[PDB]
């Protein structure tokens, strides 16, 4: 969380050479000193006829800053014939990508143009170069025989590179095939031990590579960015590559394996044109060894309070579950237009807390598009979404934006100390910077005053000037501080003691030090060892009664403490920093004996009761719950009186009830310090004697489900008194209940069919819908709305069917949406009528013969419904244009349901039922 | 006391359908100014009206893809300009007209590299020679000579590229930030028709080509009229396109071929106020496409803010139909050119800060006229004061675009979106971002879902009994037009054959049986074919 920013290493390069576009740490196993690798595409070189071939500079940490080039290739453009080069190195952007194992470094040139061996051409296939101190070999996995865009001609491999644990360089070419892109992983000592300076192809032995996909997959840009880690079983790392144009500009992120190169897990952006995949990274952010993927979408647009879209970008941070699945989260940028996940760079431990950090970067953030670097830290819970620091760039702008943070690397420690480091690259001002992490001192304090309770008429310590024996009380402060790297031996702290801090500028400060009178004593200590609390004590007294009114407002002692510099390394000292989550403030309370007489000490009688009202929390939703507490002190005084409400997991504290007049507005406040959740309330420091409190505490219990059956809270008061400091703990369980308001909506599509029917012929033996009648479609929906979800229910539907052995509303079939299955006691669509191919009015079962469709439902949560879609069609024999009055019919449909089973078991269930009917009136309209 | 005031200051009144306004300096927004002196923690209310003034001058810039595929296109478009004017004339007096051409960044991987030099000039393989690579050329600024358009265009020649996706976003940007060259009238309705058949390069795609400098958003053209930084500056981000589109009040229309349609809609869904129209293979369909969008352009009044001190917050309660209101919204749709609407805003600062003129504006998207509001402030252990969640102290003063006791609630309606645009599908009300359906037996984020709800043949009934019978409700609430947006028509006896729509039937007050049909295709159709002469009881 804390690197040095007072004085970081300022490395520079030439004007316009994009010095810093790519960075890395060089750590040769053949030597003791580490270095800096800085890509510099667009850098003129001494290669004949080659303009801006770019280069790579090796920069020395040895405080000198002299960092000039790396001897890669000094040969200009090769030839295929007399006046016709075979390759074109001018403007190759060599340096854009720079990785390096140890002693092994791979630099590439993604814009390296090649003439085919075939016809005259200038295709951008790109090449890499792998140096090894002495031996330098060219690595062009795309300079294959096959050319043109339909092949690997515009591959631009080397666009991104990366080494695996067992040395196996992963590589990308966004233009392979039709810009689909492709990954190529080749073993190192295969790449070396196969290099023949006289061939432009080179079949590689154990080569892993992706194939040409289908047409629709063009312009996806696979291999745009690449990272490597283990996402499958054990062993070797797998290939993680970001495809910013996958899908429909949505962007995807593929993870192939390092052995088969077969596809594994995929990731997809949620918004178009956001470049989900511009950058990626695999690192374990929560100490449990399982690589975690991080994917950048620098152009993402979220929503501001105003509701409008802002271009700020998000960083999808997917955690790896041991089950093979993921627990993805998200993290949005801060300012608009500063790309945010524009460059993810996982570090190690800028704190050594046992969890890895990571630095996301907005190259256009901060004032004047100077770019900043937010350095998020890690925790077992996942990644802490709050920038523990922000590396603000400091370079103007000369021709274009500085792009500080556009490229960055950090994970190896360049200096002495046991903490990592970071290299950032601002190529708009042509420079790269080294940020040295500082030592993290964690320090425990500890302070307590001797007599805690003060007797005014106490005679023990003679005053300074005079000899007027006065009421003594001593207080000793102490502290230990152990580091974790290059720093120890002299952790020197400037401590401060203060008496009666509650006393403002009023000056009724009734506590001072012995040999010197004032509520303020100054002092500086020292320490070093792990468990060596180097201490000290001081004599303090209390002013006379005849010079101050009090009535008990605890005489609090105070302690402040801070480190000092010249506590670091030789090569320009690195001042440590105390861990962010440790306070340089500790303070205890001193009281005065008052009313604690007769027996001489306060022994309170304590009690808290609860009525247990509104005992009912329906499983499912946010159930509001208030607790009426009755804090009571019946004994003598009771210092630091306080209520300890122990709430459950699915608890959550809101506040104290003010809306109600008759209640107490306690100074309550939720807390979790230890593996315990609890509401803590101030019940009046000296809770007097016979004092009675009765406040209310509101919450909102969250469902769990088969949590057995009841949710309990635990009440107990406590205090700093020596005798009877607490009260008998009172527990209170609130009972979980079940409520699931299920309802059954129903509706006929053509609810009203006017019977004179537009041109219809009476067929002898029908074959199609047009031959029978108009469609009539009944729709039935069972919907559970109640908080509590159910696990099993039954749907019974009675359909008309016939009447006097005469059909009415012939069913063609039915469909289902949701967890439900059905069965018609009779065969549906006997006459197998396919599509086109080219007793009054009411007819509602009991009157007619039924076709009963029974259905089995099971699992309708809070807001889910199950639907039956029946598709029938009037037989049109609802005619009889003669005898009585064939006028007015109803064709009633009816469907009931019954909830038979829920997930909860120990709670009292009740069967839920009801029904609904659906009519379709076929009337004679003109007559 | 120290009363808070909202003294209106300047206020020409809406120019009742007077686009050509003879020295009446045409105004669409009611009070062109105003001023409020807010005391600490106090708010103040004020109305604001805006009108779609009839006969408003249109400016239309024709930006077409100049790829080989736009061969047939450039044929049945030369005749346009003239053909265009006649239709647009029945909608405007002063019609400006311009043109522009683009293809893709004339560079390395996009351009036809430099294989033989016999390529920096043509489409060599296929013998059909063409023009070289350009990216964004500006030929013909917006002028009166709707015929002179036919000139330049007939004189336009095609080109060819390797990469499927073209480099248009680059053009769409220049043909906006470059007002002077393009010639955009201040008081006029700016349009930018974007025609194409292929995908497109978004920002960051240009890294391949070796371009790492991001679009600055400035105007980059020279005397010659070709986008100069095309080869040195990456494609503009969907957002920068937005920022600049609103700022120059230019209307982007996406006239594209069906093959790549659905893609350009989501690009629209990200660029608010953008219109998409299905273009044709041969591209003849183009004008009947433009003159359709204009309608869409002038049928909405999305009210947009600009600047505005963080301290004061605006709350709106729009109203765009017979004084029935709709609290919360600040925009309106379904309006015909000429109608007027009002909004009613409310400034309110959370503890007056330090002085200055502090002047912010208010105006509808696309309009030039706006309400400039200059604000001034007359005011010269713990804190259980909360439960948090943006909630401050004192006793819980919520923040801008946050309401409710706990500061739980929002002021956002975007959440309560919908496909048809209408708030909560028109079956529910937006409550703290989330809709709360006025349940007709429905559910869903925006109450979209309602399988139990009555077939359309029961929803449209009220429409044909209105726009074709002058009866029933809506005829009663005066909301028969703005509401029944549908375009009815009397079917010559029998109706349609196309089995991609539904046919209804019903009995009217008159006890007669009406038979109609609900259809909908190509570019958002919804005709209500009504069989003429319903079957009534003979006698
Ligand atoms: C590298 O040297 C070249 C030439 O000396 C510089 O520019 C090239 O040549 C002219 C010189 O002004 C430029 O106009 C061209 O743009 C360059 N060549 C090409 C093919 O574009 C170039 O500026 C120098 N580079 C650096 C980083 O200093
Ligand atoms: C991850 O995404 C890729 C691309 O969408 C999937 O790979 C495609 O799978 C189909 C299925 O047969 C193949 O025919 C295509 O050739 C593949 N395309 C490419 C570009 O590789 C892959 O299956 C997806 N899912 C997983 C789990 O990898
Ligand atoms: C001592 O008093 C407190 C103890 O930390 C400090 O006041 C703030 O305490 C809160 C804890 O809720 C922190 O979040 C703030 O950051 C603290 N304030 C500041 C300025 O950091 C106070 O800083 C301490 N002062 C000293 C000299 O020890
Ligand atoms: C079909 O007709 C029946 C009755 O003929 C309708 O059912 C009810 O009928 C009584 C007649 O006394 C009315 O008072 C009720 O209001 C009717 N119920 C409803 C819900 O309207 C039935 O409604 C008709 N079918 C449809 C789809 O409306
Ligand atoms: C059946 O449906 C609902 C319960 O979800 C209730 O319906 C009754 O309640 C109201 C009575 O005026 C109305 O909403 C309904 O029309 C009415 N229906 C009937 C038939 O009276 C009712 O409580 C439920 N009944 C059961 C047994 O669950
Ligand atoms: C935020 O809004 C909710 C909206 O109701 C409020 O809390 C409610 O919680 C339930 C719904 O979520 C309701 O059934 C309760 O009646 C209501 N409870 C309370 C204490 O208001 C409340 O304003 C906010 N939520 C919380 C936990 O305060
Ligand atoms: C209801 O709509 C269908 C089309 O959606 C109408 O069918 C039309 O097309 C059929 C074959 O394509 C023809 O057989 C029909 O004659 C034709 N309709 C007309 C009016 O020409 C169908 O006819 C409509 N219903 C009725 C009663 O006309
Ligand atoms: C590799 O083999 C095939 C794909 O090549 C696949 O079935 C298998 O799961 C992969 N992993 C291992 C360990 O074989
Ligand atoms: C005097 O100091 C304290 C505080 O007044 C008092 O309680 C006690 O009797 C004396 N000190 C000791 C050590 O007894
Ligand atoms: C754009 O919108 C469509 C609408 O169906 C949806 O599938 C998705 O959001 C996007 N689809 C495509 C092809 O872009
Ligand atoms: C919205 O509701 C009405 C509409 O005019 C009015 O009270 C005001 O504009 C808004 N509400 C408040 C409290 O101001
Ligand atoms: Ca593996
Ligand atoms: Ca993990
Ligand atoms: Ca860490
Ligand atoms: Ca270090
Ligand atoms: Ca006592
Ligand atoms: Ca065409």
């Amino acid at each position: 969380f804390n690197l040095d920013v007072d004085s970081p290493a300022e490395y520079s390069g030439p004007e316009g050479s994009y010095f810093g576009f790519a960075v890395d740490f060089f750590v040769p196993s053949a030597s003791s000193r580490m270095f800096l690798l800085v890509g510099a595409p667009k850098a003129n070189t001494t290669q004949p006829g080659i303009v801006e071939g770019g280069q790579v500079l090796k920069c020395d940490w040895s405080s000198t800053r002299r960092c000039q080039p790396i001897e890669f290739d000094a040969t200009g453009n090769r030839d295929y014939a007399k006046d016709d080069p075979l390759e074109f190195k001018s403007h190759q952007w060599f340096g854009a990508s720079v990785r390096s194992k140890q002693d092994k470094i791979l630099a590439c040139a993604p814009l390296y143009h090649w003439r085919t061996e075939m016809k005259q051409e200038r295709e951008p296939v790109g090449t890499c170069f792998l140096q090894d101190g002495t031996k330098t070999v060219e690595y062009a996995p795309c300079r294959s025989q096959d050319i043109d865009a339909d092949g690997q001609g515009f591959c631009q491999g080397g666009f991104s590179i990366d080494f695996t644990k067992a040395d196996r360089v992963l590589l990308g070419g966004p233009g392979s095939f039709y810009w689909q892109g492709q990954l190529i992983s080749d073993q190192v000592a295969e790449i070396v031990s196969k290099y023949d300076p006289n061939v432009y192809s080179i079949k590689y032995n154990n080569q892993l590579a992706t194939r040409t996909a289908q047409a629709i997959f063009d312009d996806s840009y696979l291999g745009y960015s690449v990272a490597v880690g283990d996402f499958n079983g054990d062993g070797i790392d797998d290939f993680v590559s970001g495809v910013p144009r996958a899908a429909r500009t949505l962007g995807m992120v593929y993870i192939y394996d390092g052995k088969n190169m077969s596809s594994l897990y995929n990731f997809t952006g949620e918004q178009m044109a956001a470049y989900f995949g511009f950058s990626v990274a695999a690192t374990d952010i929560n100490g449990d060894d399982y690589a975690d993927v991080f994917i950048g979408a620098p152009l993402f647009m979220d929503r501001g309070s105003d509701g409008k879209l802002q271009e700020v970008g998000q960083v999808s941070v997917s955690l790896q579950r041991a089950s093979g699945d993921f627990q993805t989260t998200k993290l949005n940028g801060f300012e608009v237009f500063a790309r945010f996940g524009s460059a993810i760079a996982p570090l190690g431990d800028l704190d050594q807390d046992g969890f890895n950090d990571i630095a996301i970067a907005a190259p256009y953030g901060g004032e004047d598009k100077k770019g900043i670097v937010y350095i998020f830290n890690g925790r077992s819970t996942g990644l802490n979404a709050v920038p523990s620091q922000i590396l603000e760039g400091q370079w103007a702008a000369r021709s274009m934006p500085p792009s500080f943070g556009y490229s960055m690397k950090g994970a190896t420690d360049i200096d002495k100390n046991g903490y990592p480091d970071l290299i950032v690259g601002a190529f708009g001002v042509d420079r790269a910077i080294l940020y040295r992490a500082r030592p993290v001192i964690t320090v425990n304090a500890g302070l307590e005053v001797y007599p805690s309770i003060l007797n005014q008429d106490n005679k023990t310590c003679s005053l300074p000037g005079t000899a007027l024996k006065v009421s003594c009380f001593n207080v000793r402060f102490c502290l230990k501080a152990d580091g974790k790297g290059v720093l120890p031996r002299k952790l020197n702290f400037q401590v401060e003691l203060l008496l009666d801090k509650l006393k403002q500028k009023g000056a009724i400060r009734r506590a001072l030090f012995l040999y010197s009178r004032s509520p303020s004593h100054s002092k500086n200590m020292t320490i070093s060892r792990g468990g060596l609390m180097q201490c000290e004590e001081l004599i303090a007294y209390l002013r006379d009664e005849s010079e101050f009114r009090d009535k008990l407002t605890p005489i609090t002692i105070f302690m402040e403490y801070r480190l000092d510099y010249r506590t670091a390394a030789d090569t320009t000292g690195l001042q440590p920093i105390l861990n962010q989550f440790t306070p340089a403030n500790i303070s205890r309370q001193a009281h005065i004996l008052l009313d604690c007489g007769e027996d001489n000490v306060c022994k309170p009688k304590l009690e808290v009761s609860v009525d247990s009202d509104q005992k009912k929390i329906y499983i499912g939703d946010d159930n509001p719950l208030t607790l009426i507490v009755k804090a009571q002190n019946q004994g003598e005084g009771a210092y630091e009186a306080e209520l300890i409400v122990s709430i459950p997991l699915q608890a959550d504290f809101i506040g104290v009830v003010r809306n109600n007049e008759a209640l107490a507005r306690l100074s309550c406040a939720f807390k979790t310090e230890n593996q315990t959740r609890q509401v803590v309330c101030d019940l009046g420091n000296p809770m007097k004697a016979g004092t009675q409190l009765l406040a209310g505490l509101r919450f909102s219990v969250h469902q769990q489900s088969e949590m057995d059956t009841s949710v309990k809270f635990d009440l107990q008061i406590q205090s700093s008194n020596l005798f009877d400091k607490v009260s008998p703990v009172v527990s209170h369980k609130v009972d979980l209940a079940v409520l699931a308001a299920v309802e059954i909506r129903g509706v006929s599509s053509p609810d009203h069919v006017f019977l004179p029917i537009p041109n219809w012929e009476h067929k002898e033996n029908p074959e199609t819908e047009e031959d029978v009648g108009p469609v009539v479609q009944h729709i039935y929906e069972l919907r559970n709305n109640g908080p509590s979800s159910f696990s099993k229910a039954m749907l019974h539907l009675q359909w008309p069917y016939k009447y006097n052995n005469n059909t009415l509303l012939y069913i063609l079939h039915y469909d289902i949406d949701g967890p439900m299955n059905c069965t018609s006691d009779m065969e549906i669509n006997p006459l197998r009528i396919k599509i086109s191919s080219l007793d009054i009015h009411t007819l509602g079962c009991g009157v007619a013969q039924c076709l009963k469709i029974v259905c089995q439902v099971g699992r309708l949560d809070r807001g889910k419904s199950a639907i039956l879609y029946v598709k029938s069609l009037l037989w049109t024999e609802t005619f009889m244009n003669k005898e009585n009055q064939n006028h007015s019919y109803s064709l009633k449909s009816s469907a009931s349901f019954n909830v038979i089973e829920f997930p909860y078991k120990n709670l009292p269930i009740e069967d839920i039922t009801n029904s609904t009917l659906v009519t379709t009136n076929v009337t004679w309209g003109i007559q | 006391e120290f009363p808070v005031s909202e003294a209106r200051v300047l206020e020409d009144r809406p120019l009742s359908d007077k686009g050509s306004g003879d020295s009446s300096q045409v105004t669409q927004v009611s009070p062109q100014r105003i001023a409020l002196r807010l005391r600490p923690d106090d708010s103040k209310n004020f109305s604001i009206q805006v009108r779609q003034v009839e006969d408003y001058p249109v400016d239309i810039y024709y930006l077409m893809d100049l790829s080989y595929s736009m061969k047939d296109d450039l044929w049945s478009i030369q005749n346009l300009g003239t053909k265009l004017a006649t239709q647009m004339r029945k909608l405007t007096s002063n019609l400006r007209i311009g043109f522009g051409a683009f293809v893709d960044k004339p560079v390395s991987p996009y351009m036809y590299i430099s294989p033989p030099e016999a390529l920096e000039n043509p489409c060599y393989d296929m013998k059909t020679t063409c023009l070289p690579m350009f990216g964004y050329k500006h030929v013909l600024t917006l002028t009166d000579q709707v015929t002179r358009f036919n000139e330049e265009v007939k004189k336009q020649s095609v080109s060819r590229n390797r990469d499927a996706p073209e480099g248009g976003f680059d053009a769409i940007m220049q043909a906006t930030v470059c007002d002077e060259k393009i010639g955009w009238r201040n008081d006029a309705s700016h349009l930018l028709v974007f025609t194409t058949d292929a995908k497109t390069h978004i920002a960051l795609d240009g890294r391949l080509a070796g371009i790492v400098q991001p679009n600055d958003g400035q105007c980059h053209v020279g005397s010659d009229n070709h986008y100069s930084a095309s080869t040195t500056m990456d494609y503009p981000s969907l957002g920068l396109m937005t920022e600049k589109l609103s700022q120059k009040n230019i209307n982007l229309i996406f006239a594209v071929t069906e093959n790549v349609v659905n893609l350009y809609q989501n690009y629209s869904e990200l660029i608010p106020g953008t219109t998409v129209g299905v273009l044709s293979m041969d591209s003849s369909n183009v004008l009947q496409l433009i003159v359709d969008a204009y309608g869409k352009i002038r049928s909405k009044v999305e009210l947009e803010v600009r600047d505005l001190p963080e301290e004061l917050s605006l709350s709106f309660n729009a109203t765009c139909l017979n004084n029935e209101v709709i609290p919360g919204l600040k925009s309106c749709m379904g309006l015909k050119i000429g109608d007027t609407v009002s909004f009613s805003i409310e400034a309110k600062v959370r503890g007056c800060p330090q002085e200055k003129e502090k002047s912010f504006t208010i105006k509808p998207v696309g309009f030039k006229d706006s309400l400039i509001v200059q604000v001034t402030f007359d005011c010269d252990k713990g804190e259980m004061c909360s439960g948090h969640g943006q909630c401050s102290c004192g006793d819980c003063l919520c923040d801008s675009d946050w309401t409710g006791y706990y500061c739980n609630c929002t002021t956002r309606t975007d959440t309560c979106m919908s496909s048809n645009g209408l708030l909560c599908s028109g079956r529910g009300k937006c409550e703290c971002g989330s809709c709360v359906c006025i349940q007709p037996g429905s559910y869903g984020d925006t109450c979209e879902k309602c399988p139990t709800c009555p077939d359309a043949c029961t929803f449209k009934k009220e429409c044909v009994e209105c726009k074709k019978f002058d009866r029933e409700p809506y005829m009663t609430e005066n909301t028969c037009n703005r509401y029944c947006r549908d375009e009815i028509e009397s079917v010559k006896e029998l109706k349609d054959t196309g089995k991609d729509a539904v046919n209804c039937t019903y009995k009217n007050e008159d006890d007669c049986v009406v038979r109609f049909q609900y259809y909908e295709d190509s570019s958002g159709k919804s005709i209500l074919y009504v069989v003429e002469e319903p079957e009534c009881p003979k006698g």
